[PDB]
């Protein structure tokens, strides 16, 4: 179809803007909430080879305090995306010291693609995403309560003040969508904020591991 | 399967929505019930409010949304399934133990294949389930128990 | 001794409304800092394809 | 720095009720005057209305320090 | 002010509009008490200064505590524990319905 | 409705508050901040209206 991969990579860009805003790398407040007519007037609404072709519509945006961390959104053609896409992709990163990228993969990579993945991880971060993943944004739902990645002082400062090591806070495996929105990694602990119905408000910590 | 197409009757499924005057008003919009579970293609679909399509399923949605959305659902659902009767349980008992269900992150069955895989103690697993199996596997991993549980 | 009390909270009124402006041009120069980053982005997003 | 709550947990109160009385049974002495009762035990609880049990709490907590109350520092419940 | 940010609060926080809740005190039965004990008559004009009311419910609130400690984390999660007991406690007693 | 009483109790026996006003298990782990999200037994709870 032409109209709905229209609307669906639209809402895509639109997942990806508040994803990235929510981490904290500065987005207009335009391209944030952009309509799609605009969109359409943008690119030309013509996916079906035409104008509106991907990895054309590739987002890079810098962190909000430090200008000189960027991260890449592609999207690659491929349906079954293989090993040589990625290959190619990190090369062309290496040009610059840019060190995060999110995939967006039409199907399921191949399990040797995530091999791969993983393998370049401690010198380059990059993450993949089904758009069906991303068609809608989780964070918004009533049941997920608001996350608050916390800084490693104010770890310390919340370990230190309950006396409790961090081994004993709630878990939260990394695969959670949650997790893989906002990023976090191992070792690393996530502030949750819950509407209390006999406490008004409750906040938790959970520690991903 | 199939879905169906029921107005809601009660509170619990009416839009509520709060009017300029203050009132809340709640409002009577169509809603879908369905057969099966889906969920992450039906939120995808345009006109779908996605923010209240719940799911009514634990598993699916610690797929979907995520371990603390799994815990909210599973509130919901007990306290859905504890009040049908009329009968009141203070929320206590049930936060309790929705926690104590997800505290590891995962869903922890409270079968013996979800309580013993935790590190309590092989004298602890023991007393539940899977006595001569749990002994036996301590005994041969040399594990320790550090003597606190009841 | 009154309608003095009363002109002071009126000039409170002003100033947080001063304050808004100031707000108001804080958002003015975001958005002007991010206009002039993405003049400089959209060279490499079209040099990317 | 005890950040422990200032009240006695009914737990405490029966266990420092129960022990004083068994210590009174054993013919240990008392810290009140009797009125010209003998059972250990309703002596041990008018004992704990003066405020006069030799006795010092150590509630533990969860890190593993802990903290030594006296059973005349803290408020009682009942 | 404040009240109105506690409404707020509650309307953001119990939607659906469910007023009935469970809390530890009932403030309605322990003011029928004082009133019954101290033959308040509530006809006659009453000697009870607003502001005194508004600083006993201050003073009150700090005494009510849950998470001891003066530490920014420590007084964050006091505010939280007991945040919808506070607010109850603003909304029935008020200068207004106090007088 | 026995044998998921059992199961019940047997997943939840060693759950306590501690002293240090947290709810907590054999192994230390914190479950809840506070018990009950806010530390008060439920015994002295009555239903009110806001």
């Amino acid at each position: 179809d032409d109209e709905e991969e229209t609307y669906r990579l639209w809402k895509i860009r639109k997942t990806i803007m508040q994803l990235c805003h929510d981490r904290g790398y500065l987005v207009t407040q335009d391209e944030l909430d952009q309509t799609l007519e605009e969109f359409k007037a943008q690119f030309g609404d013509k996916p079906s080879e035409g104008r509106p072709r991907r990895t054309d519509l590739t987002v890079l945006v810098a962190h909000n305090d430090d200008p000189t961390d960027q991260m890449f959104v592609f999207f690659p053609e491929e349906p079954k995306v293989g090993i040589k896409t990625i290959k190619v992709y990190c090369q062309r990163m290496q040009e610059e010291n840019i060190t995060r990228a999110l995939i967006v993969v039409q199907q399921g990579m191949t399990p040797s693609a995530k091999q791969s993945l993983v393998d370049m991880a401690p010198k380059y971060i990059l993450e993949q995403f089904l758009q069906q993943e991303l068609l809608i944004n989780i964070t918004e739902h009533e049941l997920v309560p608001e996350h608050v990645v916390m800084t490693k002082e104010e770890v310390t400062e919340l370990l230190a003040r309950y006396k409790l090591r961090e081994n004993q806070l709630p878990r939260i495996q990394a695969g959670d969508p949650v997790a893989r929105y906002f990023g976090i990694k191992r070792g690393q602990v996530v502030k949750i904020i819950r509407p209390s119905e006999t406490a008004g408000r409750y906040i938790t910590y959970r520690l991903v591991q | 399967s199939k879905v169906y197409m029921h107005l809601p009757q009660t509170d619990n499924k009416k839009k509520i929505i709060i009017t300029e005057d203050g009132e809340f008003k709640a409002l009577q919009e169509w809603i879908l019930e369905t057969d099966g579970v889906s969920l992450m293609r039906v939120l995808s679909e345009k006109d779908v409010d996605p923010v209240r399509t719940t799911s009514n399923d634990i598993v699916e949605i610690f797929t979907v949304l995520g371990i603390e959305a799994v815990r909210k659902a599973l509130e919901r659902e007990l306290y859905h399934v504890i009040s049908f009767d009329g009968s009141y349980v203070n929320y206590r008992h049930l936060a309790l133990l929705c926690d104590t269900m997800t505290c590891r992150g995962h869903l922890m069955a409270i079968t013996r294949h979800g309580v013993n895989r935790q590190d309590t103690g092989p004298l602890m697993k023991c007393s539940f389930e899977e006595t001569v199996d749990v002994l036996m596997e301590a005994a041969a991993h040399g594990e320790s128990d550090p003597m606190k549980g009841v | 001794k009154q309608e003095q009390e009363k002109e002071l909270l009126r000039q409170k009124l002003l100033k947080e409304q001063e304050e808004k402006r100031l707000r108001e041009k804080e958002e003015q120069k975001k958005l002007l800092e991010q206009r002039a980053q993405y003049v400089e982005k959209t060279k490499n997003i079209l040099m990317f394809t | 720095k005890r950040i422990t709550t200032p009240y006695m947990t009914k737990y405490e109160r029966a266990r420092v009720l129960g022990t004083r009385a068994l210590q009174i049974a054993m013919c240990a002495p008392v810290m009140v005057e009797l009125e010209g009762e003998t059972d250990p035990l309703l002596i041990a609880m008018k004992e704990l209305k003066a405020r006069k049990i030799p006795i010092i709490i150590r509630r533990y907590l969860p890190d593993g320090s802990y903290e030594d109350w006296g059973v005349d520092e803290l408020i009682i419940s009942d | 002010e404040r009240m109105r940010e506690d409404r707020e609060v509650l309307r953001v926080i119990f939607p659906t509009g469910d007023s009935k809740v469970v809390l530890p005190c009932n403030l309605l039965r322990m003011i029928w008490n004082a009133q019954k004990i101290f033959h308040i008559n509530p006809r006659l004009p009453s000697d009870l200064h607003p502001i005194k009311v508004v600083e006993g419910v201050k003073e009150l609130s700090k005494k009510l505590v849950i998470v001891n400690g003066d530490d920014p984390l420590s007084r964050q999660a006091q505010e939280n524990a007991t945040l919808l007991f506070n607010i109850h406690l603003r909304s029935t007693l008020c200068s207004r319905r106090m007088a | 409705t026995g044998y998921i009483q059992r199961r019940l109790i047997k997943s939840m026996e060693s759950v306590m508050v501690k002293y240090d006003a947290t709810v907590r298990n054999s192994i230390n782990q914190v479950v809840q901040l506070r018990y009950g999200e806010d530390g008060l037994a439920g015994e002295s709870v009555e239903f009110q209206n806001l």
